[PDB]
């Protein structure tokens, strides 16, 4: 069997039918095609594969991927006294931050210099964000139709330090890449909402606490690829969140493999009743990598006495615990393992990846 | 003295209609 | 001030057809006309923006600072 089953990359585009749209198209921006870059629903089939991998998935592709995004350099919002009273440095650097880029150069410094010689009120459009850094843009990294700040008449704005910022979403909003739009149990049988009796009920007919999906339906949106390239495009990123994923388990695997060795990571208790207590501590961590954990080693030792994880909104950390009837070596040995399991299912996540798109 | 019309607003308006036209440079 | 870059719920680059969608609705209205009298679901569909609530409700309700100044 396969785990990661067919995908259907679907783009979203400008429907030009409509009269109205074409016109307006047309009339500011001199559009009649599609534009460089375009968001794109995937909706992706997983079969065989525990509800946990499949949402972990899902949220490192929603925030926990790196990301890029166009930030000014400090000092590079020219104060001046000429510059636009109303568009202040807050308003238009948080209007660019949110501009989705396809960038796969970080090199990449835009300037921004507009001036309102007129008397009407100029908007300054994503258009007007021209490029002097390095590599000449042979693709567009953002569409020119972004609405940034309009200029008052007689005043301007000049941002000359506008570059390229990588981080993940879950810091910064503005790294977000994936939005969700579909998720669905496919072995879960669903009853008719729209009927009287069950609109009040999920619609799954086995309850979310004794039941175990095994086959998912996941939708993700990203906002922006190059139209040419999407396929390529949607494969870096699911492969790229699939690469994540397996780095931040092998980090844990490391403190894993280093049990005997001090450190204040992972702590090991032989409390009563041959049962050793094992607590793995790891700061700024998530949910996907604990709930990752909790479910695979619950599937390793369907036997064990508690596995549970908690990250707290403070303190900013997942704390992991599990205590079982083993001696500490052969518990960390059954964790070892475990994680091994997760590693083997997202390498072949990363395959089918290959294997699928194209 | 210039303080009392730099503070002035129609110099202000004065001034935002002579950089629409070009006659002072965008700047201060 | 403007539309947002992003819808605000989801992050959905509603500004990339925010300026268009401006000017369409505008010449909707032209054709209809004291608040509302349009349905805007085909305009909006148009442009590719999804069945969304977060998307269509920040799109079509956020007010325009050149508007009104
Ligand atoms: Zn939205």
């Amino acid at each position: 069997e396969k785990i990661f089953q067919n995908v259907e990359i679907k783009p979203f585009l400008i429907d030009f039918s409509n009269l109205f749209i074409k016109n307006a198209a047309k009339k500011l921006f001199q559009l009649e095609e599609q534009l460089p870059l375009v968001p794109v629903n995937v909706v992706m089939d997983f079969k065989g594969i525990s509800r946990a991998a499949v949402h972990g998935l899902s949220r490192v592709l929603q925030d926990e991927i790196p990301n890029y995004m166009l930030d000014i350099k400090p000092g590079g919002y020219k104060i001046e006294d000429s510059t636009d009273l109303f568009m202040t440095e807050q308003f238009i650097r948080n209007r660019i931050n949110f501009i989705p880029i396809y960038a796969k150069n970080e090199t990449l410094v835009f300037a921004l210099r507009s001036l309102n010689n007129s008397c009407e009120v100029k908007t300054i459009y994503s258009r007007d964000l021209i490029q002097v850094a390095g590599p000449k843009l042979k693709y567009p990294i953002f569409n020119p139709t972004f609405e940034i700040g309009f200029l008052q008449p007689g005043k301007s704005l000049i941002i000359e330090d506008i570059y390229i910022k990588k981080g993940i979403g879950r810091k910064h909003a503005a790294f977000n890449l994936a939005v969700k739009t579909h998720f669905s149990h496919l072995d879960i049988e669903q009853y008719p909402t729209d009927k009287k009796e069950y609109m009040a009920l999920s619609g799954y007919k086995q309850s979310s606490m004794t039941s175990d999906p095994r086959h998912h339906r996941l939708g993700l949106c990203f906002p922006a690829v190059p139209l040419p390239h999407i396929n390529q495009a949607v494969r870096t990123y699911l492969k790229n969140a699939c690469r994540i994923i397996i780095g931040r388990i092998q980090s844990i695997q490391k403190i894993y493999e280093n049990f005997e060795e001090p450190q204040p990571e992972l702590v090991l208790f032989s409390m009563d009743e041959e049962k050793t207590k094992a607590i793995i501590t790891i700061k700024d961590e998530t949910h996907t990598i604990g709930n990752l954990l909790k479910t695979y080693i619950y599937e390793m030792i369907p036997d064990i006495s508690f596995v549970g994880y908690q990250c707290v909104p403070h303190k900013q950390e997942m704390v992991l615990t599990i205590i079982h009837k083993a001696s500490q070596e052969d518990l960390i040995t059954l964790l070892e393992k475990s994680i091994q399991n997760i590693i083997q299912t997202f390498q072949i996540l990363e395959k089918n990846v290959d294997e699928l798109i194209a | 003295l210039l303080t009392e019309i730099l503070l002035d607003p129609m110099y202000d308006y004065a001034a935002t209609v002579a950089r629409i036209d070009g006659s002072i440079p965008m700047h201060k | 001030m403007l539309i947002p870059v992003v819808c605000f719920t989801c992050g959905f680059p509603i500004g990339t057809y925010a300026a268009i969608f401006d000017k369409a609705r505008t010449e909707y209205i032209k054709t209809k006309m004291a608040s509302l009298q349009i349905e805007l679901k085909d305009l909006i569909t148009a442009l590719g923006i999804p069945m969304r609530v977060c998307c269509r409700t920040h799109l079509i309700t956020t007010l325009d600072y050149r508007k009104y100044y």
